[PDB]
């Protein structure tokens, strides 16, 4: 033969895992005020955002 | 303190700034209060006036 051994056909990952893992991240970061990169508040801005 | 540019608005820096503020108010101040009483209650002390 010579075709006697071949890598087993594993599935690919899904496009959706990728994108939805995506959406959830932001949905946390909009239904709550948390953001892994963004600056926090201080008493001053709590009293005057300007 | 660095509103020049280093505005500190990183959730990573603030989830750290929390832990040190815990160590301050649960830990360090109760060590000082702990001493100030212990000292205030025993021995004779001098001061280089």
């Amino acid at each position: 033969r010579q075709d006697a051994i071949d890598l087993f056909p594993y599935h690919n990952l899904p496009q959706g895992i990728d994108g939805l893992l995506g959406m959830s991240e932001e949905l946390k970061e909009t239904r709550t005020g948390v953001t892994k990169l963004g600056m926090g508040i201080n008493p001053d801005v709590f009293k005057n955002d300007n | 303190a660095y509103a020049t540019v280093g505005l500190m608005m990183n959730a990573a820096q603030n989830r750290l700034r929390m832990v040190c503020r815990n160590i301050a108010h649960n830990g360090m101040v109760e060590l000082m209060r702990g001493i100030y009483n212990l000292i205030r209650e025993n021995g004779e002390v001098p001061i280089e006036v």
